[PDB]
C-alpha cells in the first residue's frame, strides 16, 4: 500500500470522535512528493517541451503555431504563478489518471494541471494571448472547467471529438434507420454519447409497402442500436453509451418500456442502450382523471395528415386522433403505464422522463422544431428537425441533429470572486470556440445543427458544496433564493454575451427571427418579476457584484432585439462526472450522494471526503437520499426557470419508499415545471 | 413441537458440491501410498452406496408412513439431500482424483464386498418390511435408519476426517463435513420419531423393541468390525477406527432415547480436529399538489 | 441421454418462500371487487389442492417405480420442491391476502366443488393404479403427471398471470411464476420418461397408448372448460382462459411426443406480459488418393 | 382431412407389398377437383382477368403493354394447349402454396400455372410475340425453370427483385462496415440472400489508428450482420438469410468457427448468418504435411504490403508473411483447425468450404479478381472488387459485388425433348434479360457489377431423376459419363449463346479482353479433349441430338474470339430447393436425400414419392445418405469441370461415420477439384 493511500485511508480512522478531513491534505502531498514528481516527464525548457510533445504527435500544430513561443510561454507562466494546490488526494488522483496527459506507454506523466490547463486555453483563445490568459486565470482559480472531452482533448493530435452529447432524429424508413445505426456508430467513435429519437418509427404490426403486419417496431431498431453501441465502444476502451427516446403515446411504449425488465429475454433487452420517455401533457391530463388512454400507430397517423406524431401537438391532437377512424391505436391505462415506469426506474432507474410541454411551454425556438427528446443524461433540450436519407445516387434531405457543448461553472469559486458575468462571458467564448472548431464528416444533421444553431451548454456545479459551505442547507428556501439569483445572473450574462458575439460577428443562429428571444417574448418574466435575492444572507453573498434588475433585463431585451442572439440554446446543467473530482466540487446542482465516498481502485481503497466538509458544516452537507425529494424538485425547477435547456436532475430514493412515491415526485416535478428526470438512484 | 425448527435447520444447511473446487486436493491425493487411496476410494464407495439407499428407499419410505404435511416435507428434503446431493457428491470426489478405470472397479467392488452387501440386505429389509398403519414395522425401519445415519456412515468418515485433521484432502474433507453435518440432524430427526411410536407401547412392549434395537445394534456392529478390518488394516488404522464407531454407536442409541451400549474410550486427536420495490396504485390525490 | 443436462437444470433453479417479500400486495389487493378476489382464492385454492396431490403421491410414486439412480434423484428433488417450497409457498400467499376464517372456508368450497374433485380425482386413481413391475400402467401414471404439470395448472396459474401482467398483485405473481417455471420443467422430464416406454412397445401397443392419452386428454379438457366456466365467467375472462388451456394441452401432448391436438391460437397479451459426431485424428495418408 | 390428402396418404398403405404410387396421382386430381377448381377466380375472358390484375396492382403495366391483347392471347393459348397436368399432389399443393398467385387476403387463386407461365414467358420476352411462346413452350414442358424469384415475381406489382442471391465485399473500415450493413439489411428487405466476405476486416486485437488491441474482429461484424439480418426479415415472413466468409488464414478463423459452436456464449453465438471458410491450397498442403501454419492479422499485411491479405495469392506470399516480421501472425495446426471444421460440420453443418485454389485455377476472370468467397447457398464464384465507402460529402469508390440471376434446366425434360441447345439458349436469353431489368438502387456496388459483369446463373435440376428413370446408379460410371456429356453440351450452347448475344448488341462484359475466353485459354481443355460419351447406353440417351466435337469447339473458340462472350459467368448449380418440387425433379444435381418424403403440412402429412418412383426403378433411386460420398465427389467434379461457377454440393453423412470420414470426404473432393461443399447433412 501507498503511502498517500494509507494517508487518504486515515481519514475514516476517527480522532477525538471526529474524522481527520486535514490528513486527506497530507495525501495529496505525499501523492505529489512519492508518485507524481517522480513519474513527471521534465524538460530543460517549455520549447523543449512543446517540440516533443508536437514531434511525438501528442499536440496539434495548428493551434499552437497561432502564437509565438514567448507568448506561449507567458501562458504558461501565468497558469504557474497561482501555484494552484489539489486540496484532496482524489482531485489530483482523478486529474492525473484521467485526463493528464500520458506517454504511449502509459507509464509517465507529460501533463501537470498547469500544462493541460494552459495547453486548453490556448486552443481557447485561438491566436490571442491576452484571451488565452483570461482563460488560463478562469481555468486556473477552477472558476470554469470545460467538459471532459473538451478538458482531456483540446489540443491534442490522438483525440476524439471535443462534443460528447448527440441528439439524432430517426426518420420511418429503412434507409433512415441504417444511417441512424451508422452515424451512432461513428459519433460513439468520436467518443461521444448518442440519443435517438424513435417516434417517428412506426410501431410493431404496421404495414411496410401495404402489407400488414410487417414492422418490427422500435424494439428491432432499439437491439439493432444497441448491437451498434456495443460494436463502438471508443476503440475498446469505454463501454458504448447510447440512449433512445420514444413518445409516451407511441405504440411500442410498452414493449420500449419492456427493454428494461430483468425478466425480459435475450431477444427483447438491450443493456447498452439507455431508454428515454417523452410524456406530454395530454398523457399526465390522462391519469389525473384515470380516463383510458390510447396509444397511436404512428404509420396510420402520418399517412392520415402527412406528419408524424411526435410532430404535432398531442394536447390539441389527441382527440382528433382518437375520434379518427383511419387512424389505428391500443387502449392503455395511464395510470397503470405510470405505475410501470415507477416500477422500471425502481429496478434499474429507465426510463429518464421528459415533460414535453414543460419544455416547449419555455422552449425559445419552438418555431424551428418543439422539443422532442433528450439527449443520454436527459439535459439537453433542443429543436430537431428529422432528415430525409434517401437511397444511394439520391439527394438526402438533411434536417438538425442536436450537438451542444458542454462547459460547467463552479459556483463556490464563480462566486467567491465574485466574477459572475466574466466567468459566465470567458465560458460563453470558449463554448462558442470548441463549437465553431467542431467538424464532424459522417454525421449531416449533427454539423449542420451545429454550425446553424451554434447551440452550447453552460452547466454549473458545486452547487451543494457552495451551499453547505456557507452555512445553507440544500432544502432550505434560502439555497432556493441563492439558486435563482445565481442562475438568473447566469442567464443573462450568458444571453449578453451571445448577443455581443451576434453583433460582433453579425450573425445570429439560424431562425432566430422566429425565437422568442427576436419577439422579447423570453425576456418577460425577466422584465416583470425582480429575481433580488429576498433574504439578507443571499444578498450578502452577492455583495460585491451587481445584480441585474428589470431595468438592466429590459436594456438586454432592447440589445438582443437590436443585435439578435449568436446561440440558439447556451445553458445545459450536464451531470459533469469526474470533472467535478479534479475541480474538488459536488456533481452537477444535485446534493451530494455520501457525505464520505468509498471507491475501489485497484486492489486499493480511497476515501473522498466532500469538499469543504468538516465537523462545522458535516450537518449542512445533508446526503441526496435523507433529503426530501420534493424540496429537490423545487430547486430544481427554481434553477430550470433560468436555464433554456434542461437539467440532468436525478431522483435520490431510499428503499423504503415504493413506486407510489415514485410517482408522486415525477408528478410534482412536473407539476413544478421540471422539464426533464434523469435517474432514480436508490439507495 | 420440533418439525419445524428441523424444516428450517434442513433447508438453510442446503448445498451443491459444485460449491467446492477440489482441483486443490489434487496433490496431496497424488503424494498417498496406493494403500491409502485404495482405502479412500472404497471407504466413499461405501459411503455412496449407503447414500443411494436412504435416498432411493429409506427416506421416501418412512416420509410415506409418517403423518403431517410439515414431517413429510422435512422427510421428503432429507430424501432429496441422500441422492441429489450426498451420493452425488462422491462421485465428483472420485471424478477429480481418480481415473475412470479405478472409478469403474471400486463401484465393481461395491457389489461382490460381503459386508458392505449384508448392511444393505439388512437396513433395506427392514425398509421393506414397513406395514401400512402398523406402527411397529415402522418404528423398526426408524432404528434402522438412525443405525445408517449416526453409526454406519462413521466407518466411512473416519478416514476423510483423519486426513482432514492433518491438513490433507481438504476440499474433499470439506464436502465431507457437510454430508457428516446433514446426517447429525438426520438422525436426531429420525430418532426423534421413533421415540414418538416407542413412547405409544407398554412396558412389556417397550423391553422387545429395545431388545430388537440392542440385537440390531450389535448384529451390525459385528458386521462392520469384519468390514473396517478389512479396509483398514492395509493403512493400520483398524482399532481406532473400532473405537470411533463404538463411540458413534453411543450416539445413535441416545438418539432413540436409550442410554450408551459401549464404555468410553480416547479418539485419535486428528480426526477431533477433523470436527423488486413495493407497488403502490395511485390516488386520485397524488395528481395534485 | 437427458437425467443429468435436466438434474442441472432443476437444482439451479432452486429457491425458497422467504426471498419474496408478501406484504406488499396488500396495497392492490384492497383495489379488487369481490368478484376478484372470490376468483382468485378460488384458483389460489384449487392449485394448492392438485399440487399436494403431486408431492405426497405424484412424484414418490413415479420415483419409486423408476429404474435408475440417477432419475430416482431428479425425481426426488421434484417431490422436494413441491412439498418443501411450492406447498409452503401457496399457504405464505393465503395467509397474506385472507385472515385465518376465510382461508379455511374457501378451502372447504374447493373441496366440495364437482369440477375441482373430478380432475383431483381423475389424476390421483392413475397413480393409485400402478402396478409393480407393469410399465404400462407406470406409462399411464406419468401421462396423469404431465397433463397435471403442463395443462391442469394453467386454467388457475391464468389469473395470476393476468394480475402480474397488469402490474397488480407482483408479490405473489412472482412466486406464481417461479412454481409455474418449476411445473414446466417436470412436465418436460416426466414426459421423456413416457416417451422412453411408449417407445418399447409394439406398433399395436403404441396406437393403444395413443388412444388412452386422447381419451383422458378429452375427459380432462371438457371438465376444464365446466372448471373454467365455474369460476371465471363472473370476471368476464372465460374465452380467453379456454384459449390458455388448449395452448397449454398442445405443450403437454408434445412432452409426451405426441402432435398437437388443438390449432394455433394466440394468447391474451396481457397473461403473455406475466408469462456430436465421433472426433477421429486424422491419420495422414488421408491427404494422398 | 381432404380427400386429396387421404389419397395421398394412400401411398404408403402397401397392397401386395407394393407402394400405391398410382394413388398419388388420384390425390392431384381430387386436389383440383375439390380444392383448386372452386377456390380459383374464372373470368368472363383473358381481357377481364388480365384488366382486373392490373387495376388490383397485381400485376405491373409496363410489360403487358409492349403486346396487343391479341398476343397476349395467343400466348396464353399456347400455355394452355398443352393440358398440362401436375403427375404428383404435391407438385400441384407446391405450385399453388408458395407461385401461384393469390388475392389479397389469400383467400382465392388468381393465376393457374399457365396463367403464371405465360405471365412470366411475356415478361421475359419483353414485346417479343415468338419469343413468348418459345418461353411458354419451354416451361410448360418443363424443361427450363426460373429461378423461385424470378418464377415467383415476375410481372408482379407487389414483387420483391429477380435475383436470388448477393454477394458483398466489406471494406476494413467502420464506414464500409456501416454500408454492408445497410446493404445486407436493403437486399433482405428485397427478398435477396446476402452473403459477405469478411476477411479484409481485420482481426480482433488490431489497432484503429495507433492505439492497439481496439478492433473487436469479425465476429462483432458477424454479430452487427446478424442482427441487421434478423431485423430485415422480408416484412417477417421469411427469416432472413445472410452467410459470412472468412478466410481460413485470417486470425480469426476460430473465432469466426466459434459462432457456430452449441456451446457458444451468447455474446459470441450467432444464429441467423450462415458461416463459409475459404481455405487456399496453401492450408491443405500444411496440413498434409502436420507443419504448423500460421493465421494472419489483415491490417498489418495491408500496412505492409498495400494489399489485402485476401487479395493476393497465399500459395506464393504465405512465406513471406511468415518471415516478414512487420506482420503479426499466430500459430495454429492446420489438421486441428481441419478437424474443428469437420466437428463444426457434423454438429450443425457450418462453415461453408470453398477451395479458393480449385475454384481459382479454372476461373475464367481472374484478371478481374480472383474469387475469394461464394454466396448463401456456395455455388456463386465470381470475381469480386472491394468497394471503399468514404466519409458523407465524399465520393466513394464502388466496386464489384457479385449477383447472378439463376435458373434451372430440368435434365430429364430437357433430354426427353432432344433440346439442350434450345433450351441453353432461350434460359440465357431468360437470364439476360432478368439481369438487364434488374436495378436495385440501393447496392451500388451490386447495380454496377450487374450492369458490367452481365453474369447469370444457368443450374440443373433432376439429374438423379433421369439417372434413375432411366435405369443408371446415380454412382456408376455411366451416370459421370452421361453428366460430362450432359453438362460439355450446357456449356458449349450457352457460351455460344453468351458469344451471339454479345454479336446481336455489340458488347462483351466488362474487362472480358483479360479474360481466358477472349485470349482461348478456357477453350483447351474443350479443343483437344472429346467429351462425347463412353458408353453406349449414354450415347443412346443422346441420340438426336448433336454432341458437339473438338471441331464445334474450335469454331466456338474462333467466334467467341471474334465477337466476345456477353457474359462473365453462365452457369451456376443452385439448389433449386422448392421449384423442384413444381418441376417434378429431384433437387439440383444433388442425388435424392429419400424415395419419400413426408413433409407436414397444417394438421396434416403429406408423402412425396420421388419423380417416376416405381418398383422397377425402387433400387436405381438409392438414398443419397446410403451412398459413397467420394462417388457423389466424383460426379460432383465431373460436372464442375463444365461449370464455370460453383455447384451447391451438400455432403449426405451417416451418423455412424466419425468426424475423420467427414476431412476424408473433403480432402478428395479439394483433391478431384471441388470448388464448394455446401452442406453436411446427417442422417
Ligand atoms: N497539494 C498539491 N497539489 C499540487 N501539487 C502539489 C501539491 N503538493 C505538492 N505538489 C507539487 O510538489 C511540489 C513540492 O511542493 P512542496 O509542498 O514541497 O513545496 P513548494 O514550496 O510548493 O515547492 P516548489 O519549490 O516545488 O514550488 C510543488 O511545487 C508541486 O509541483
Ligand atoms: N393433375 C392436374 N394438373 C393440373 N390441372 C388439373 C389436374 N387434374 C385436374 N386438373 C384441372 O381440373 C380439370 C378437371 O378435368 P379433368 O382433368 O378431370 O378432365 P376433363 O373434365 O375430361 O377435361 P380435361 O382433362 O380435358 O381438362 C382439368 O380440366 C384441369 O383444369
Ligand atoms: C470504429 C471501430 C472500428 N473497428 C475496426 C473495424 C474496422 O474494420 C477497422 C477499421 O476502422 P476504420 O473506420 O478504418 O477506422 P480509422 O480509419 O479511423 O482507423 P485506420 O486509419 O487505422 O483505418 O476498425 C472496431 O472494431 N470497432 C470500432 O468501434
Ligand atoms: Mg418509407
Ligand atoms: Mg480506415
Ligand atoms: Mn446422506
Ligand atoms: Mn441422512
Ligand atoms: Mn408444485
Ligand atoms: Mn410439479
Amino acid at each position: 500500500v501507498p503511502k498517500w493511500i494509507q494517508l487518504n485511508n486515515e481519514i475514516m480512522i476517527q480522532k477525538d470522535g471526529k474524522f481527520q478531513f486535514d490528513k486527506d491534505k497530507e495525501a495529496v502531498h505525499s501523492y505529489f512528493v512519492d508518485y507524481i514528481n517522480q513519474n513527471t516527464v521534465f524538460f530543460h525548457n517549455l520549447k523543449e517541451k512543446l517540440d516533443y510533445l508536437v514531434e511525438n504527435q501528442y499536440y496539434e500544430e495548428e493551434f499552437l503555431s497561432l502564437y509565438s513561443f514567448e507568448d506561449i510561454k507567458e501562458v504558461f507562466k501565468t497558469a504557474y504563478a497561482k501555484k494552484f494546490r489539489f486540496p484532496s488526494f482524489m482531485s489530483a488522483f482523478k486529474f492525473y489518471n484521467d485526463y493528464a496527459l500520458k506517454t504511449n506507454d502509459k507509464k509517465k506523466i507529460l501533463e501537470r494541471y498547469e500544462d493541460r490547463i494552459s495547453i486548453v486555453a490556448l486552443f481557447f483563445a485561438n491566436g490571442d494571448t491576452e484571451k488565452a490568459k483570461e482563460y488560463v486565470n478562469l481555468m486556473i482559480n477552477q472558476e470554469y472547467q470545460p467538459s471532459t472531452p473538451t478538458f482531456l482533448n483540446a489540443g491534442r493530435k490522438r483525440r476524439g471529438e471535443l462534443v460528447s452529447c448527440f441528439l439524432l432524429e430517426v426518420n420511418d424508413s429503412l434507409n433512415d434507420i441504417s444511417r441512424a445505426i451508422d452515424i451512432s456508430m461513428q459519433l460513439s467513435k468520436l467518443g461521444g454519447g448518442v440519443s435517438l429519437n424513435l417516434s417517428k418509427l412506426r410501431a410493431k404490426g404496421e404495414a411496410i409497402k401495404d402489407v400488414e403486419n410487417a414492422t418490427k417496431g422500435v424494439v428491432g431498431v432499439m437491439k439493432l442500436l444497441d448491437n451498434a453501441f456495443r460494436y463502438a465502444d471508443q476503440m475498446g476502451q469505454r463501454q458504448g453509451s447510447g440512449a433512445a427516446y420514444l413518445n409516451i403515446f407511441h405504440r411500442d411504449i410498452n414493449d420500449f418500456l419492456d427493454t428494461k425488465k430483468i425478466s425480459a429475454d435475450e431477444d427483447v433487452r438491450v443493456k447498452t442502450l439507455s431508454i428515454g420517455v417523452v410524456i406530454p401533457d395530454k398523457f399526465v391530463e390522462l391519469a389525473r382523471e384515470d380516463k383510458a388512454a390510447y396509444v397511436f400507430y404512428p404509420h396510420t397517423i402520418y399517412k392520415e395528415y402527412g406528419q408524424h406524431m411526435d410532430e404535432m401537438d398531442m394536447n390539441e391532437m389527441y382527440d382528433k386522433f382518437v375520434d379518427n377512424p383511419r387512424v389505428k391505436k391500443e387502449k392503455i391505462n395511464p395510470r397503470k403505464l405510470l405505475e410501470k415506469l415507477a416500477m422500471l426506474r425502481s429496478e434499474s432507474g429507465y426510463p429518464y422522463i421528459m415533460f414535453q410541454d414543460n419544455v416547449n411551454k419555455v422552449h425559445a425556438n419552438n418555431h424551428i422544431s418543439k422539443v422532442k427528446f433528450s439527449n443520454l443524461c436527459s439535459e439537453v433540450l433542443q429543436a430537431s428537425q428529422v432528415s430525409s436519407y434517401t437511397d444511394y445516387d439520391e439527394e438526402d434531405e438533411i434536417g438538425l441533429d442536436i450537438s451542444c457543448n458542454l462547459g460547467s461553472l463552479n459556483i463556490l469559486n464563480v462566486m467567491e470572486h465574485k466574477s459572475i458575468e466574466k466567468t459566465v462571458k470567458l465560458a460563453t467564448d470558449s463554448l462558442t470556440h470548441v463549437s465553431e472548431t467542431t467538424d464532424i464528416r459522417n454525421a449531416p444533421a449533427v454539423r449542420r445543427a451545429n454550425k446553424a444553431m451554434k447551440s452550447i451548454g453552460l452547466g454549473a456545479m458545486n452547487l451543494h458544496g457552495y451551499l453547505a459551505q456557507n452555512g445553507i442547507a440544500y432544502e432550505s428556501p434560502e439555497a432556493r433564493d441563492f439558486a435563482n439569483t445565481f442562475f438568473m445572473m447566469v442567464n443573462f450574462y450568458s444571453i449578453q454575451r451571445s448577443a455581443e458575439i451576434a453583433k460582433e460577428k453579425g450573425e445570429t443562429f439560424d431562425q432566430y427571427e422566429g425565437s422568442t428571444y427576436a419577439t422579447g417574448e423570453y425576456f418577460d418574466k425577466y422584465v416583470s418579476t425582480d429575481f433580488s435575492p429576498k433574504y439578507e444572507k443571499i444578498a450578502n453573498l452577492f455583495e460585491g457584484m451587481h445584480i441585474p434588475t428589470t431595468e438592466d433585463w429590459k436594456k438586454l431585451k432592447a440589445f438582443v432585439a437590436e443585435h439578435g442572439m449568436y446561440h440558439s440554446y447556451r445553458l445545459c446543467i450536464a451531470p459533469t462526472g469526474s470533472i467535478s473530482y479534479v475541480q474538488s466540487s459536488t456533481a452537477s446542482v444535485m446534493p451530494i450522494m455520501e457525505r464520505i465516498e468509498e471507491r475501489t481502485y485497484g486492489n486499493s481503497k480511497t476515501y473522498y471526503p466532500m469538499p469543504g466538509l468538516a465537523s462545522n458544516n458535516w450537518f449542512f452537507y445533508k446526503e441526496a437520499y435523507d433529503m426530501d425529494m420534493f424540496k429537490v424538485v423545487d430547486m430544481i425547477a427554481t434553477i430550470q426557470q433560468h436555464i433554456d435547456q434542461g437539467i440532468s436532475f436525478t431522483l435520490f430514493l431510499k428503499d423504503t419508499m415504493t413506486t407510489r412515491d415514485l410517482n408522486r415526485i415525477d408528478l410534482y416535478a412536473h407539476h413544478r415545471g421540471i422539464k426533464t428526470i434523469y435517474y432514480a438512484r436508490t439507495k | 413441537d420440533f418439525t419445524q425448527m428441523f424444516y428450517n435447520q434442513n433447508v438453510k444447511q442446503f448445498w451443491l458440491p459444485e460449491e467446492i473446487a477440489l482441483n486443490g486436493d489434487l496433490l496431496t491425493w497424488k503424494y498417498l501410498g496406493k494403500n491409502e487411496q485404495d482405502t479412500y476410494m472404497k471407504v466413499l464407495a461405501g459411503l455412496t452406496l449407503l447414500d443411494t439407499e436412504q435416498g432411493n428407499t429409506g427416506m421416501p419410505i418412512v416420509a410415506e408412513h409418517v403423518d403431517g404435511h410439515q414431517r413429510k416435507a422435512v422427510l421428503n428434503f432429507m430424501a432429496m439431500m441422500e441422492n441429489a446431493v450426498h451420493a452425488k457428491s462422491y462421485s465428483n470426489i472420485f471424478m477429480t482424483l481418480a481415473p475412470t478405470e479405478t472409478i469403474n472397479e471400486v463401484f465393481e467392488w461395491v457389489k461382490q464386498n460381503k459386508y458392505l452387501q449384508k448392511k444393505a440386505q439388512m437396513i433395506v429389509g427392514l425398509y421393506k418390511a414397513i406395514q401400512k398403519d402398523d406402527e411397529i414395522s415402522l418404528f423398526k425401519a426408524m432404528v434402522a435408519s438412525v443405525y445408517l445415519e449416526s453409526f454406519l456412515f462413521y466407518s466411512g468418515f473416519y478416514y476423510p476426517l483423519y486426513f482432514y485433521g492433518q491438513g490433507k484432502l481438504m476440499q474433499s474433507g470439506e464436502i465431507i463435513n457437510l454430508i457428516l453435518r446433514d446426517e447429525a440432524i438426520h438422525g436426531v430427526y429420525v430418532g426423534l420419531l421413533a421415540q414418538e411410536i416407542y413412547n405409544k407401547q407398554t412396558e412389556e412392549k417397550k423391553a422387545e423393541l429395545r431388545e430388537f434395537a440392542i440385537d440390531l445394534l450389535n448384529q451390525l456392529y459385528e458386521n462392520e468390525l469384519e468390514y473396517t478390518e478389512d479396509l483398514y488394516d492395509q493403512v493400520g488404522l483398524s482399532h481406532d477406527v473400532k473405537k470411533f464407531i463404538r463411540y458413534n454407536a453411543n450416539k445413535a442409541l441416545m438418539n432413540l432415547g436409550f442410554d450408551p451400549y459401549f464404555e468410553e474410550e480416547d479418539i485419535n486427536p486428528i480426526v477431533l480436529n477433523g470436527l423488486k420495490a413495493t407497488v403502490e396504485p395511485l390516488k386520485d390525490d397524488d395528481f395534485y399538489f
